[PDB]
């Protein structure tokens, strides 16, 4: 019915601005990846790397 | 990585190591304690909110 | 003594000079960062005029 | 390419610069003493005979 739009249009919103909150936090921390949840393998190859 | 005790790992060996170069040296020895206690607090504070 | 001791004390210009670039151009482009990140919310506002 | 937090170009200089930093020192403590064998390290065997 009528809401079809509006959550279709939520749904993408919530998309894009949660990548682009993740993104913001990408250029500026300086750096690929915060948190093993994200890229698991390259945390634990930085560590030992350290 | 800050929020992780690893930092603290490697700083407390590296001053261990600097200790095997100057036995002798009192200040040293106090240094190392001031890691040691340093991550001590680490530790307890990982436990305590788990 | 006096090269022992400037091996522990002193400072190499090379290393801090990069190191003070790179702070700076990290500070210029996350603060731009930031004004567009408050800008977001009012874009949202943007949505709610 | 844009890259983050780290000039690798910048690192890779530094060395080269120590590197000629290095061979200008011996040359200029070389051309002062007058002697090729300023300590055992420039020609141990040498300098014993």
């Amino acid at each position: 019915s009528t809401q079809m739009m509006y959550e279709q249009n939520m749904s993408g919103i919530t998309n894009s601005q949660a990548e682009w909150m993740k993104l913001g936090e990408q250029m500026s921390t300086g750096k690929r990846v915060t948190n093993p949840s994200d890229d698991p393998i390259a945390a634990s190859q930085a560590v030992v790397l350290s | 990585k800050s929020s992780s005790l690893s930092g603290s790992l490697q700083s407390f060996f590296t001053s261990l190591q600097t200790l095997v170069s100057n036995a002798e040296d009192p200040a040293a020895r106090q240094a190392l304690i001031g890691k040691a206690e340093g991550l001590v607090n680490q530790f307890k504070t990982t436990d305590q909110y788990l | 003594l006096t090269s022992a001791r400037s091996r522990i004390e002193d400072s190499d210009y090379a290393t801090e000079v990069s190191n003070m670039s790179r702070a700076q151009i990290l500070q210029q482009a996350g603060t731009s960062v930031l004004a567009q990140a408050n800008q977001v919310p009012q874009n949202v506002l943007s949505l709610l005029r | 390419a844009q890259v983050i937090n780290t000039n690798s170009l910048s690192l890779l200089t530094q060395n080269n610069l120590n590197k000629s930093q290095s061979a200008l020192g011996t040359a200029i403590e070389r051309l002062s003493s007058g002697l090729r064998i300023n300590s055992a390290k420039d020609d141990a065997a040498g300098q014993a005979i």
